[PDB]
């Protein structure tokens, strides 16, 4: 899988 | 009469003086006191109550007199007592009784004779065409200005943010978001106000927001999201032709650009989670920021882009058109000069492209992994930068351009579920950049310079993904790779990777990082396979890795990991096909190892009784 960042 | 006395017969006949012409005279009166005066000769005991008595005026006075009266004379008297009503919101004298100034606008009847419906009256936008009230207005402006940005004491701002809350506030200031408003009317003060009623109420962002509307619906046009990007649009459209060197002598200009950040800023803070993002994706957004940051203006871009950066990781991304927004960022990140929209370009390249293939299809014609070389070939060594925040901020940096990276490398490396992809000569020479030796260097440093820094575990991890991915491609040159010897350390990349792993254990204990920890470890011995088997290196990494003690112990906790487990199984028994002598030395627990032979998983169990034949019989 891709992999995602939250920036919150 | 001298001012003093004036004043108190003033404040002592207000009530019993019903004439509007003396009415304004004793405003005046009592307003020039003040200013003279300063409340000095007023015994600190009494002040309470005196200040009770002047609020007490300045809400009657506001009041409507029912004898009609032209404007002219409401303004005048409106804007004295006003004026006396600012000064009580910052003169020193009086911040000690600022609670009676924020008292005045708990409502008493929840109706238009109320002092908070009297004032948000003042500040309704059909006043700012009036000749005279328009002052008032702007009098009313900087009293919330004051209190916002005055009052210290939390249980009070808290108060006054509760007293503020009612439809006919929300809905006036909301009127300046109106499409067919210039937005040289909009006075800064109504974004300090919203961002004050916003402050953690969720549920008032999304009656914002969604005007109790379905979220999967498009945002209503009677909520923020779409008169926000009207508004950052319509200041664009002002703006976009306007050459800014002449800023400093340009207030309409200044005030423009100033206008568009602070939308920025308030679409940030209304932005909230999945939902919010998507609906202003839908809306066009992620668009209309990248067409206002054409204007050259660094706020303006520092501001933008960390609002893209925001609602990069949105699935509705998939659906908007990015064949040109895309290209533009790229330049973008290409050229501009600081870290901060470097670090917002790349952060939002990496979630974009992130399960999506045509958008990692627009992203490669457009260069994207060749600019990530580029990025991560400009900063020096992570050990000599001295400044903390900059430091963190490279680390963060290279981070997110690696993770892009990662996000690409997929696409090529052959998955059973048959979706082999090829790469073209294009995809190739970029991707083939990144084992040339001088990015090589830079990201075995890396992985073994020794500073505090907060992003550095999330850093290492991502190397080690990297190298995993980029070997394990099929047209990447492998034979270089491990001839690569750094001028600091003169190691290799395994002396490097021992060294991150290594240091992993020295790391403090905590649950916040633990994940990731965790994650590095099981990507070393991923990566120590992986050398093995694609540089034919068995040997090497085996005899380079001295520095790692028993894999084995790796075990020794709740390990559930059903591939982690044969990983370090197959890494031991290779290890000790070339360095035997390391079973004599390592301490293991034994049992452990028997229980494994019988496992579940016949991988696993073939694994464990293979590397249980390695040691002593004791």
């Amino acid at each position: 899988g891709d992999e995602v960042k939250v920036f919150r | 009469m001298n001012i003093t006395q004036a004043a108190e017969q003033a404040i002592r006949l207000w009530f019993n003086t019903p004439d509007p012409m003396q009415r304004l005279h004793m405003a005046k009166t009592i307003r020039t006191w003040i200013r003279q005066d300063k409340f000095a000769q007023v015994d600190q005991a009494n002040m309470p109550n005196c200040v009770q008595q002047i609020l007490n005026i300045i809400y009657d006075g506001l009041k409507p007199q029912p004898v009609q009266l032209p404007i002219s004379y409401y303004a005048q008297l409106w804007y004295n007592l006003l004026d006396i009503l600012r000064r009580f919101t910052f003169l020193p004298i009086i911040s000690p009784y600022i609670h009676q100034v924020v008292q005045m606008f708990c409502p008493r009847e929840n109706g238009p004779q109320d002092f908070r419906e009297l004032i948000c009256n003042l500040i309704s936008l059909n006043w700012q065409k009036d000749p005279h009230m328009k002052h008032c207005a702007n009098q009313v402006f900087q009293i919330f200005n004051c209190i916002i940005m005055g009052v210290k004491n939390e249980k009070l701002r808290t108060e006054f943010a509760q007293h503020l809350k009612f439809e006919k506030l929300v809905g006036t200031l909301s009127e300046y978001f109106n499409p067919q408003v210039h937005p040289g009317m909009i006075n800064p003060a109504i974004f300090i106000i919203f961002r004050f009623i916003i402050s953690k109420d969720t549920r008032l962002k999304d009656y914002f927001i969604w005007n109790n509307n379905p979220h999967d619906q498009p945002p209503p046009p009677t909520g923020l999201i779409i008169k926000l990007n009207a508004v950052m649009i319509g200041s664009y459209r002002l703006i976009a032709g306007q050459n800014p060197e002449t800023l400093p002598q340009n207030p309409e200009l200044a005030h423009l650009i100033q206008v568009i950040i602070r939308t920025f800023d308030l679409l940030g803070l209304l932005l909230h989670d999945s939902d919010a993002i998507d609906g202003f994706v839908r809306s066009d957004g992620v668009g209309a920021i990248t067409t206002v940051v054409q204007y050259p203006n660094n706020d303006l871009i520092r501001a933008g882009c960390k609002l893209l950066l925001q609602v990069s990781d949105a699935k509705a991304l998939a659906k908007t058109p990015l064949e040109n927004i895309l290209p533009f960022l790229l330049r973008l990140i290409e050229i501009h000069p600081d870290d901060e929209v470097i670090y917002s370009g790349t952060g939002f390249l990496s979630n974009v492209v992130a399960h999506k293939q045509h958008v990692k299809d627009i992203a490669i014609r457009s260069n994207a992994i060749f600019l990530l070389h580029t990025i991560i070939s400009k900063y020096p060594r992570l050990d000599e930068l001295t400044d903390a925040p900059k430091r963190n901020r490279v680390c963060e940096i290279i981070c997110n351009c690696l993770r892009t990276l990662n996000n690409f490398l997929m696409m090529w490396i052959p998955t059973p579920n048959g979706e082999t992809k090829t790469a073209g000569p294009n995809e190739k020479q970029q991707v083939c950049k990144f084992i040339e030796i001088d990015i090589l260097k830079k990201l075995m440093s890396c992985l073994s310079c020794e500073m505090d820094t907060p992003g550095l575990l999330e850093l290492r991890s991502t190397i080690l993904r990297s190298f995993i991915l980029l070997l394990r491609t099929p047209f990447v040159p492998k034979d270089g790779v491990l001839n690569v010897i750094d001028e600091n350390r003169k190691e290799n990349l395994i002396g490097h990777i021992c060294a991150a792993y290594s240091w992993v254990f020295r790391q403090p204990n905590n649950t916040r990082t633990q994940s990731t920890k965790q994650q590095l470890v099981e990507r070393t011995i991923s990566l120590l396979l992986v050398l093995m088997e694609q540089c034919g290196a068995e040997k090497e990494v085996a005899q380079y890795s001295y520095s790692i003690d028993c894999p084995l112990n790796l075990l020794n906790g709740n390990q559930v990991k059903p591939t982690f487990i044969h990983n370090v199984l197959v890494v031991c028994d290779k290890i000790l096909e070339h360095c035997p002598t390391r079973a004599d030395i390592w301490t293991i627990d034994r049992p452990m190892l028997e229980g494994l032979t019988n496992h579940r998983n016949s991988d696993i169990a073939k694994a464990a009784n293979s590397l249980l034949s390695r040691f002593p019989e004791n």
